[PDB]
RNA sequence: CCUAAGAGUAC
């Protein structure tokens, strides 16, 4: 007993489903905490070595911090703030290591593939790059020319999108409720007639429309959520949205836990 | 200058989809929106992340390495 | 700014759960204020915001030509038979609470560039600094520590 | 004109401004680094000897 | 563009054809083997001339040829424009577009804003952060500023394909929404 | 707590005007003939159509006991006894005039958050109005 | 993409902006305000090229 | 320059704690907690499960600036009933929800044969 | 910083951004925007200077300008569009976000007001939200044109006790206006409180605008098939007028207006024809223009906008003037080369018949254009002279 | 197209302004 | 940088966008301050 | 360091 889930589409990047018998608000903090509070991997820190391509090193930076990893156990890797070590050990964090070297006479494309994790995982399933592509290759990092070199290592901290969205698992999220207006939250902006105007969602198809004669249902709520959410590819997009629902209860949780031991 | 990792407002990634965009735009002569789409590029954000990028870096790679090794 | 003229800072910058989304959790890069439009009269910006957007949406590209013979119906008609409501509203809700905001919101892609003059290259403070040695006042500029 | 009349003063910050509707109508907004820049001298006093020995 | 009489059509018409323009067409087409057409080919055949404030003074010019060459259910979206009532004209406008300077052909729909607007977006895009050349790498120039990713616009004019704007972008393409959301 | 004033209207006329939810409505009483109501009504949360017999009832509290706002609103639990269970659509609102319209016609005028209502009649009935706080209770 | 069309004096790149004249060997007649005696000016800026 | 880190966002200062409640002096059995390091996620999960008790008078929750992640949340509730009661109750029934919506969303996904 | 009000004592706020940040309503007697728009800030050294600086040139006591004794700042902007939005008779509030409303004005003092709408759901309206706001005690009546001690158009305004009876409140109530709720009660509770309305107004009305939304868009300058089709035939006949009379003109039946010449008459006639024409067309479009419609909700708030602006929007930019007169022929006897010579039809001569919607024709571009830049030429000399002129 | 001597469109103008580009560019006249 | 290699300064109404600027100079490419109208660009 | 010149920001 409680919100009840039925869901439409399942696939490995995402999950279109509806989220009945709930309040809006509960919703809505579960919509926000898919987009920001769920830990993942992300590259952190870069030590550029050797540099001589046409990209600057706080660019190739930047871009080897959006490159999207494992994070399948991530729960099992520690902050980097509350480990122990000097700046960064294994406990806390993945090493990765880019060494790659212009000696084809055509451009030579460095993709995520290259990326070598150098740590001892000890077993762990996070740190691997994650490839969508039919190809193989990851994502684009940079180009070489003929003898132009590129060599850096990199480490992997796990976060959540709030510091930086780099760490946001959760991309795009479809969020829709009364597809056919009947709490009336909405006033349809219109010029001859609303209703031929404003396209109907794809969702009224699973709500009864509306007789137009009936009054209008003051006592009505809102719930019936059609929400879909979409990964990046760190985690599963079901795990993504069970991570979220833990994330909100662990926060409520810790609230209760404030408020006993004040 | 490169073609950027994510799409800047949802955060989808494209930086694994530019090759493949131009092969699917040279070798199969496909116009640009079923390009997009049949990478998988339904929302307006990633099509005008894909589709509105200049690849400047070729540019720069014409130029002759300032460190050859 | 724009191309036509709508200069702005930064205001204040929100993370994207904040931000209003639409129903396919598509939020906005930059939120503008309604206020600019009405007493500047560009109605250049909505037409480019319009046509960007369904140049996105088609992957063709927006002929913004001055005095050719595009109309904001034709645009508005494109829009339409892409799934869109015509004038380029679209139902929005608000970040904070989930619920729909009662105003849909003109929504789009638009063009804009990032102008040279940043705020971390004229904020300036001087309590105590060099004198001029003439006059014994306080140097011009904010190079110089200047008054 | 220059130098009696009008003259460049010590203690002075010059920045952009930006709106805040959370801020009361006689309140201003200073950066952190401006407010550490510009400084007060406060007498030293009986009534105000325990925060001033704290700031310094 | 110059106008004659071309008795063969017995109305007043463009000295340039289409002939002329598929020569065009293949020039360029090859630049990117055939005899070469050129500007220098049209000027030296009668096709364009150069005319100038003095001489200007002294010609009747079309603004576009579709409309106002030819002699005499319409789009009520369409601007309303008239077609001058008159055939004697001596020239036509190659494009009315043309009229703009390189500030201002960047503007999209300048036709549909407030002149002072394009003023300041003319006089502000001089101050647009891009790539303002491809060799900013071996230039020790006092300041440089670069994009980290241009993006050519999604709105776009034909005259800014002359200007390399689509080569060399100096924006982004920033999801914009118009609303009073939280009065910041 | 006592009705203050009752009767019961027949209305002539609705007017929707600029809005959507609330209409303006001119009533005429079906017994006494110097007494007419012009009041705004909330359709969307109460229709009312022309031809239409409403029964009103100005009360100055909602309590069934007597009098013993300055006490601050509270969601009425379950179980909560008041006037406006034997009604269907109630007001709060405040007195801002009393004005003499004739030698024996008086009206009141109530403002209900924004909505307007006057009230006309004969002294003799509508005394017992004054410049107060009221509840309008209104049934089909 | 870079065009030309300027110098390089001690490593600076110096552009000429275009200087407006009035045009020579053009003869101009111009009123001239009540005070003056004179009503009616007719001047040219001769010059050899 | 003056832009603060990000982890203040979320990461308690030195000497600052979660919670801190004052009573409210304008009506009586009011308080007001503030809660640090928190955002609209969870105030309006609170007030709204708040709102649906039948004891609480009055729930409302306010961030006082965008700039700084914290709130503040007044709860009056009735003659005899603990405002901070009501908070843990509210906390209560939105724990026991999420945890029967995780539960029905790992039974319907376990349904699945495309994923 | 031209007059005193522009050089005022504010209160720090330390804040970690590296922008001064200030008040809304306050940007008035400073005339500044946010469009990169820099600030000075001076710190006194003394007590002396302290004390005098906070009790001569603090905000509130500068509220009400000796310049014309009334108000200097008020409300602006985003909250008054959403004071009038908030205020409409339609507007309803539920019990959660009344709540959340009230928590919002830091001086409110605890206790829910009793809904408008008790039965059969309570509601409140958002004039007795908005009441709170509003000190205990005051009084104001002001009568629009054509209100009533009933008020059919909501119009005019009645507060009775600090409680808003009647009225959407708009730019006259809450503006910098004499007579106004700002000048009412600073002059009855004192700068103090007039500050403490300023943000607890400030506060409520954002929250709800927040919460409620508000747009525009390209569709806010679009009317309808029938509008357009008026609007044309309007202006087709005031261009027939026009050409009678340069009909007229060039038969020379016409009469010289006495202090005039003939050109000087027919000039002054053809500019007023194009001139009603536009604002014909423009009254058109205004009442065509829906309750809903984004642009004329920001109007009738008087936040941003006018009349004109509709106008040249939606119906026609007008006739476009150079030094007070029609373009004049700046090549021999013709505005343009693509106009014979002397041709004074309002086409040739700078009248703009196409909106900013519909687009304008390369020649009104260039006459469009040829009127901005005398705009822009008067700015900098005003600006110039009135420096001078103020020194 | 197909006839030789048939007028132009306006597109066909572009053409023209092309060439002219092509053979002048954008600073001929400090060139020249 | 294509803007200042075709622009045309005026030593010093001669401010005013004239009728013969038509297709010879920008009708709105000029600067804000002193130098409107006298800073033209072709 | 001074001087001059030019470009620009907000009015
Ligand atoms: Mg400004
Ligand atoms: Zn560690
Ligand atoms: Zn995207």
């Amino acid at each position: 007993e409680g919100p009840q889930v039925k869901i439409r589409e399942a696939s490995k990047d995402n999950v279109d489903f509806i989220l009945s018998n709930v309040d809006l608000a509960m919703a809505n903090s579960l919509r926000r905490v898919m987009i920001a509070e769920i830990p993942t991997l992300a590259i952190d820190s870069v030590e550029v070595e050797t540099n001589t391509t046409v990209l600057a090193d706080e660019f190739i930076a930047h871009r080897l911090g959006l490159i999207p990893l494992q994070s399948m156990d991530i729960e099992q890797l520690e902050y980097s703030r509350d480990c122990f070590c000097e700046d960064h050990c294994d406990k806390c964090s993945v090493v990765l290591t880019l060494q790659a070297f212009g000696e084809s006479e055509s451009t030579t494309n460095v993709y995520s593939k290259d990326l070598v994790i150098v740590s001892n995982l000890m077993g762990r399933n996070i740190g691997h790059p994650i490839i969508q592509d039919k190809e193989g290759n990851g994502v684009l990092i940079c180009k070489l020319r003929k003898g132009q070199e590129l060599k850096l290592t990199c480490v992997a901290k796990k976060g959540i999108a709030k510091e930086h969205a780099k760490w946001g698992p959760a991309a795009a999220i479809e969020f829709e409720y009364d597809p056919w207006n009947k709490l009336k939250h909405t006033d349809y902006w219109y010029e001859q007639d609303s209703a031929k105007e404003w396209p109907q969602s794809k969702n009224c198809e699973y709500e009864d429309p509306p007789n137009e004669g009936d009054p209008f249902d003051y006592k009505a709520q809102a719930d019936t959520f059609y929400m879909n959410v979409e990964s990046v590819g760190s985690i599963p997009v079901d795990q993504v949205v069970v991570r979220g629902i833990d994330t909100l209860q662990k926060k409520v949780a810790s609230i209760l836990l404030a408020l006993t031991q004040m | 200058m490169i073609v950027p990792v994510r799409c800047f407002s949802c955060g989808k990634v494209v930086g694994d989809k530019w090759e493949s965009y131009l092969n699917l735009l040279q070798e199969d002569e496909l116009d640009e929106g079923t390009a997009l789409s049949r990478l998988g590029l339904k929302r307006y954000c990633c099509r005008r992340m894909i589709l509105t990028h200049v690849d400047l870096i070729e540019k720069f790679l014409r130029y002759n390495p300032l460190e050859k090794r | 700014a724009s191309r036509h003229g709508q200069k702005g800072t930064i205001g204040i910058t929100y993370r994207r759960e904040d931000m209003p989304f639409t129903a396919e959790g598509i939020v906005p890069d930059l939120i503008i204020n309604p206020h600019a439009i009405p007493s500047r009269m560009t109605v250049a910006h909505l037409i480019e915001c319009l046509l960007s957007k369904v140049a996105a949406l088609s992957g063709n590209e927006g002929d913004a030509s001055p005095f050719t013979d595009i109309t904001v119906e034709g645009i508005s008609k494109l829009l339409r038979e892409h799934g869109y409501q015509s004038r380029g509203f679209e139902v929005m809700y608000n970040g904070h609470t989930g619920k729909k905001l009662m105003a849909q919101i003109f929504f789009g892609p638009t063009y804009y560039q990032r102008l040279r003059h940043m705020v971390d290259d004229k904020i300036h403070a001087r309590a105590r600094g060099p004198m001029q040695v003439l006059t014994r006042q306080p140097v011009e500029g904010r190079s110089r520590d200047g008054g | 004109r220059g130098n009696l009349m009008g003259k460049r003063v010590d203690f002075s910050a010059r920045t952009v401004i930006s709106g805040d509707p959370n801020l009361e109508l006689d309140q201003v907004g200073v950066p952190k680094s401006i407010a550490k820049t510009l400084t007060y001298p406060e007498v030293v006093t009986p009534y105000n000897i325990d925060r001033l020995t704290q700031l310094v | 563009f110059i106008v004659e009489d071309d008795e063969s059509l017995g109305h007043k018409e463009l000295k340039v054809r289409k002939g002329h323009i598929a020569k065009l067409m293949a020039t360029e087409y090859q630049d990117i083997d055939v005899e070469e057409y050129t500007w220098s080919s049209l000027l030296n055949e009668g096709l364009v001339e150069y005319i100038d404030a003095e001489e200007e003074e002294s010609i009747l010019i079309a603004m576009q040829p579709e409309d106002l060459e030819p002699a005499e259910d319409v789009d009520p979206a369409k601007r309303i424009r008239v077609s001058h009532h008159a055939t004697t004209f001596t020239h036509c406008e190659i494009h009315p577009s043309m009229i703009l300077g390189v500030a201002a052909s960047i503007i999209p729909f300048p036709d549909h804003n407030q002149s002072p607007r394009n003023t300041y977006q003319s006089a502000m895009g001089k101050q647009a952060m891009g790539v303002f050349l491809t060799n900013y790498n071996v230039r020790m120039d006092t300041m440089a500023n670069i994009l980290y990713y241009p993006q050519k616009p999604l709105g776009t004019t034909r005259a800014m394909e002359y200007l390399k704007f689509r080569e060399l972008p100096a924006g982004q393409n920033a999801i914009v929404a118009i609303a009073c959301y939280s009065g910041y | 707590s006592n009705t203050l004033f009752d009767d019961i209207f027949q209305v002539s006329e609705v007017d929707p005007g600029r809005y959507n939810k609330v209409c303006r409505i001119e009533a005429a009483s079906t017994t006494q003939d110097q007494c007419k109501l012009t009041l705004d009504i909330n359709v969307e949360l109460f229709p009312v159509a022309a031809q239409d017999s409403l029964t009103v009832t100005i009360a100055s509290s909602l309590n069934l006991e007597d009098t013993p706002a300055t006490r601050s609103w509270r969601p009425p639990q379950a179980g909560d006894r008041s006037l406006a269970d034997d009604y269907d659509y109630v007001m709060y609102g405040t007195a801002y005039k009393f004005e003499e319209v004739s030698k024996d016609l008086i009206a009141v005028y109530y403002s209900f958050g924004g909505l307007l209502m006057r009230l006309e009649g004969n002294y003799r009935n509508l005394n017992n109005l004054k410049q107060e706080n009221a509840y309008l209770l209104i049934r089909r | 993409f870079d065009m030309g069309g300027y110098f390089i004096i001690n490593g600076s790149e110096k552009v000429l902006i275009a200087q407006e004249r009035s045009a020579g060997n053009i003869v101009q007649v111009f009123k001239k305000a009540a005070p003056s005696p004179i009503s009616h000016v007719a001047e040219i800026r001769s010059a050899l090229e | 320059m003056n832009a603060p880190d990000r982890f203040e966002l979320f990461l308690l200062g030195e000497g600052e704690s979660k919670l801190k409640i004052d009573p409210d002096t304008k009506a009586p059995n009011a308080v007001v907690i503030t809660f640090e390091k928190e955002d609209h996620t969870l105030g309006n999960l609170i007030r709204a499960e708040l709102l649906n008790d039948r004891k609480v008078l009055f729930a409302a929750y306010k961030v006082e600036h965008p700039f700084f992640a914290r709130f503040k949340l007044r709860i009056q509730t009735t003659e005899g009933y603990d405002p901070k009661d009501a908070l843990k109750n509210a906390c209560n029934s939105i724990i026991n929800k999420l945890g029967a919506l995780k539960t029905n969303f790992e039974t319907e996904w376990n349904l699945q044969t495309l994923a | 910083s031209l007059h005193k009000m522009s050089m005022m004592a504010h209160r720090v706020k330390v804040i970690p951004y590296s922008t001064f940040r200030l008040n809304l309503s306050v940007t008035s007697p400073y005339n500044a925007d946010f469009d990169g728009d820099e600030m000075n800030l001076h710190v006194p050294q003394s007590e002396e200077t302290r004390a005098e600086l906070s009790q001569l040139c603090a905000v509130p006591l500068q509220i009400v300008s000796p310049q014309s004794n009334k108000p200097c700042m008020g409300i602006v902007q985003d909250t008054l569009c959403g004071i009038r939005k908030l205020t409409l008779r339609d507007t309803f509030i539920e019990l959660d976000q009344v709540l959340n409303m009230l928590y919002w004005v830091p001086d409110w003092d605890g206790v829910i007001p009793t809904p408008a709408i008790i039965k059969p759901k309570p509601l409140w309206s958002g004039k007795q939200i908005l009441s709170v706001a509003i000190p205990n005690g005051i009084h104001l009546q002001r009568f629009d044109e054509g209100t009533t001690l009933l008020s059919p158009k909501d119009n005019g305004m009645l507060i009775i006790d600090g409680q808003i009876i009647f009225g959407v409140v708009e730019k006259k109530t809450v503006g910098s206006s004499n007579g106004g709720l700002i000048h009412v009660v600073t002059r009855e509770k004192g700068p103090q409180v007039c500050a403490k309305l300023f943000g607890n107004i400030q506060k409520v009305v954002n929250f709800w605008l927040l919460h409620n939304g508000f747009s525009t868009g390209i569709g806010d300058t679009i009317a309808d098939g029938p509008t357009m089709r008026e609007i044309t035939e309007t202006i087709a006949e005031a261009k027939k007028k026009v050409l009678d009379v340069t009909k007229e003109a060039q038969a020379n039946l016409l009469t010289a207006k006495h202090g005039m010449t003939l050109r000087e008459s027919f000039e002054d006639n053809v500019v007023r024809f194009l001139n009603e024409a536009r604002d014909k067309a423009g009254r058109l479009a205004e009442v065509n223009l829906k309750d809903l419609n984004n642009v004329k909700q920001m109007v009738m708030a008087g936040s941003k906008g006018s009349f004109i602006n509709i106008a040249q929007m939606s119906a026609c930019v007008g006739q476009q003037s150079v030094e007070g007169k029609r373009i004049a022929f700046g090549f021999v006897d013709r505005t343009l080369p693509h106009f014979s010579k002397d041709d004074y039809s309002p086409e040739s001569k700078g009248f703009v018949e196409n909106s900013y919607l519909r687009g304008l024709t390369p020649q009104e571009f260039f006459f469009h254009a040829m009127g901005g830049r005398e705009g822009l030429i008067d700015t900098a000399v005003k600006t110039a002279e009135t420096g001078y002129i103020q020194r | 197209f197909e006839d030789e001597s048939a007028p132009i469109t306006a597109e066909d103008s572009w053409a023209v302004i092309s060439a002219f580009f092509r053979e002048k560019g954008l600073v001929s006249q400090q060139l020249d | 940088t294509l803007s200042h290699l075709r622009r045309t300064n005026t030593p010093i109404k001669p401010r005013q966008l004239h009728n013969t600027h038509w297709g010879l100079v920008c009708p709105a490419e000029t600067p804000e301050g002193q130098a409107c109208g006298l800073v033209k660009n072709l």
